[PDB]
């Protein structure tokens, strides 16, 4: 059956998915994780797009702002508008799977609601793939393989040239953050390979 | 984040071994997701974050992967500028170019809802602008446009039999993540994933650069560029958030360094102890590595040096005799509130006024501030992530190595002092703030264990249980938030492959509206403590052999 999805939990509830396409199989996956998972999954919901403040009130204001400034949804939007039907299908049975469970959730909340959702007071939404492309990209992204502090260290580079002259400044600068170290342990024996390109250590863009 | 990973030559008793311990911080409910997905191409088991489609940790039968942060510097800001006069303008490449600009209304409960403006560039968003010089910062990510193909790329990959296909995978992955790979045979491997910028000559990515065109950068690196190893002559692979390799550039963050201090040597000794090792011993790696202290290895020599002519009162002498019987392993009094040994207390303020007296006095306020940390500070909760050597250390650990250091010594931290006054005065502060609260008698010096607490809120400072939620572990551990093991072609079983891991505090999170737990929402959360792992299944006759419940849906798109 091209119809059917089974979903068997083992001694510790973990779930395992046997479907026979990818939108059933990713459909089944997002059931078990609303099962599991729906009020932690909508907080992070909020927390990757910046609408915490509207079941949290004031405090979280600054927050949204900082999560809204940081990226630029519509070119989310077109990176999703542009897979190919197999791809897509994986986040649209996600999404739906979540959906299905969702439904059913508003519709006997008297014992299916996940009890913070009465705490908090606000009850869940449904799902779109962008949501769910925005799970991965809100976290692993725009936190996790976002690091800079350019603009600070430009600020500390100012003020040791004030301190010890122009030059100097440029040496002590590269005492307390230098571009590479030779003696660093790595994952990687020199005898296997050496990263090939160098930099310049000198700010000669100014 | 850690990880090992064990090849045929090194392994007993099996062909590969893969230990993975990522750190995210610990929360309750449990940071990742355990999952198995049979069809459609897929058979694979494991754990993944936040329920991700592609599973981070685990493995489908034939191979086996992992990952750990990867810290390359793919990231740099354009200085942009702009003009008093056609605001929402910038000078690109001789020409007056307009903003893409979007408004935002923040609605907010029980408040008056808010509206702002957000600005990009064709570098990037608009970070913040400087009005006085007329100059906005735009910040450029290399993996930008990438974000969804990077998620592909991870659920993909769990289709991979072998290197080959599997390293088609890690090219698509635009993150700066490390992968590694084991399989069925006894083969290993790692890359050094992401998209990394093809920077203009003389373009030091630890500063800003101008965004009128000249400094732009010409494209991306090849993925030939990226750091990789493939069956490594030593026999195994490990990392802790370390360097990939020789001369490969860290990101610019002043707070992040790869030095000749770093805490994944505490690894390598351990694989390095012994010729094989079996699954059992690969496990306990964790414990140890958990445990250890990381400055000790570092300055042990130094305070010896310095304390050598020292008569047997002298009590600067006498904390060094205790660090020198010490192997470092913190391990907790009976009373679970206390470490056995003082140790790290002694070396936490020893290295605070080390660096009172070296870094931080070289450098101007108020940027000295982020060089005094020694690396120990945390609250009654107890620290928030892994436990690392602070940048102060680091730099210090360079200027007492002295013309060993390949880091040219533009200032002397020392300030004309030879090192052993230093060192001996720091360590006279550090006997008067002990002793004044402990008292003279070492041997009976009770000193604070580090906890471990669950969080109710997610990295972001957000709620994601209620406050009573939160979870109280007695000893800190400074590893994987989970763990997992999957080992290839055991001598010792029928099965291919073996495999466990633990998800703490539970599978589920749920707790229905009458207050009831679901019977999955802390059975996993002793057995992090001891130590423990449970099995993950693959097989249809190992799920089916272990099976609890099951439920059947019927469903047309
Ligand atoms: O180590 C960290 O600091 C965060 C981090 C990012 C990506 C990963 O896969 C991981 O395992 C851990
Ligand atoms: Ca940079």
């Amino acid at each position: 059956s091209s119809s059917e999805i089974k979903i068997v939990r083992d001694e510790y509830g973990m779930p395992h998915i046997y479907a026979n396409d990818t939108w059933h199989l990713f459909y089944g996956y997002g059931y078990v994780v609303a099962q599991d998972r729906l009020f932690q999954m909508e907080m992070a919901r909020r927390s990757t797009q910046g609408t915490v403040a509207e079941v949290l009130g004031k405090d979280f204001v600054k927050f949204d702002k900082d999560i809204r400034r940081n990226y630029w949804p519509d070119a989310i939007r077109a990176q999703i508008a542009a897979l190919s039907p197999e791809d897509m299908s994986i986040l649209q049975g996600y999404a739906d799977g979540m959906n299905a469970w969702i439904d059913k959730v508003n519709t006997n909340p008297e014992t299916l609601l996940p009890k913070q959702f009465n705490t908090f007071g606000f009850t869940p939404k449904r799902w779109e793939p962008f949501d769910v492309a925005m799970i991965f990209v809100g976290t692993m992204a725009n936190r996790f393989s976002d690091s800079t502090s350019e603009i600070d260290n430009l600020a500390l580079l100012t003020a040791l040239k004030d301190k010890y002259g122009v030059s100097q400044g440029m040496a002590v600068f590269n005492q307390l953050k230098w571009l590479v170290n030779p003696s660093a342990p790595t994952t990687i024996a020199v005898q296997e390979s050496n990263y090939p390109l160098k930099f310049n250590q000198q700010n000669s863009q100014t | 984040s850690n990880m090992w990973v064990i090849g045929k030559s090194k392994a007993q008793d099996a062909k590969a071994i893969m230990v993975n311990g990522p750190q995210f911080g610990w929360y309750a409910p449990a940071y990742t997701y355990g999952i198995g997905l049979h069809g459609a191409g897929y058979d694979v088991t494991g754990n993944t974050p936040f329920a991700y489609p592609g599973l981070v940790f685990g493995h489908n039968g034939v191979i086996s992967w992992g990952s750990t942060a990867g810290f390359g510097d793919d990231v740099d800001i354009f200085a942009e500028r702009l003009s008093a006069e056609k605001p929402g303008y910038y000078l690109h490449n001789g020409k007056w170019v307009k903003m893409l600009s979007r408004e935002e209304t923040i609605t907010v409960k029980n408040g008056q809802a808010e509206t702002f403006t957000v600005w990009r560039t064709v570098h990037g968003n608009i970070l913040q602008t400087d009005q006085t010089t007329q100059t906005a910062y735009a910040k450029s990510r290399a993996w930008d446009g990438k974000e969804v193909a990077s998620l592909l790329a991870w659920t993909h990959q769990m289709k991979a039999k072998n290197w080959q296909q599997w390293t088609q995978q890690a090219a698509k992955q635009a993150l700066t993540i490390n992968w590694y790979y084991a399989d069925v045979n006894g083969n290993i491997g790692y890359v050094h994933t992401g998209a990394y910028p093809d920077r203009q000559s003389g373009h030091d990515p630890r500063l800003p650069v101008p965004g009128t065109g000249k400094w732009d950068w010409k494209g991306l690196l090849p993925f030939e560029m990226n750091p990789k190893v493939y069956n490594p002559q030593s026999g195994y692979i490990a990392n802790w958030n370390n360097s990939p390799q020789k001369d490969y550039p860290a990101s610019d963050l002043f707070a992040f360094l790869w030095g000749g201090a770093d805490r994944v040597t505490e690894i390598d000794r351990l694989l390095e102890q012994k010729p094989r090792l079996t699954a059992d011993q690969a496990w306990d790696v964790i414990r140890q590595t958990s445990r250890q202290d990381l400055n000790l290895r570092l300055f042990l020599p130094t305070l010896q040096a310095a304390t050598s002519g020292l008569t047997q009162s002298d009590p600067r002498r006498q904390l060094v005799e205790t660090l020198t019987r010490w192997d470092g392993i913190n391990l907790l009094n009976d009373d679970g509130k206390t470490w056995q040994q003082p140790g790290s207390a002694i070396l936490n303020v020893w290295l605070t006024s080390m660096l009172k007296r070296t870094v931080v006095a070289a450098v101007p306020m108020p940027f000295d501030k982020w060089y005094s940390a020694s690396g120990y500070e945390t609250t009654q909760d107890g620290p928030t992530g892994s436990l690392n050597i602070s940048v102060g250390a680091k730099i210090l650990y360079e200027a007492v190595q002295g013309d060993k250091s390949p880091i040219p010594q533009a200032v002397d931290l020392f300030a004309g002092k030879p090192q052993q006054e230093v060192v001996l005065a720091a360590l006279e502060d550090t006997w008067e703030t002990l002793s004044k609260r402990y008292g003279n008698n070492v041997s009976n010096w009770k000193t604070p264990a580090m906890a471990l607490t669950f969080r109710a809120n997610n990295f972001f400072g957000v709620p994601q249980a209620a406050a009573e939620e939160t979870r109280h572990q007695a000893e800190y551990q400074n590893r994987g938030t989970e763990n997992d093991m999957i080992v290839f072609s055991p001598t010792t079983s029928d099965r291919p492959v073996l495999a466990w891991d633990v998800v703490a505090p539970g599978q589920s999170g749920f707790i229905a509206p009458d207050g009831t737990v679901d019977k999955h929402y802390e059975d996993q959360l002793k057995m992090y403590e001891n130590f423990g792992r449970k099995s993950l299944w693959l097989t249809k006759q190992d799920v089916e052999a272990h099976k609890e419940s099951q439920e059947v849906l019927h469903v047309q798109r």
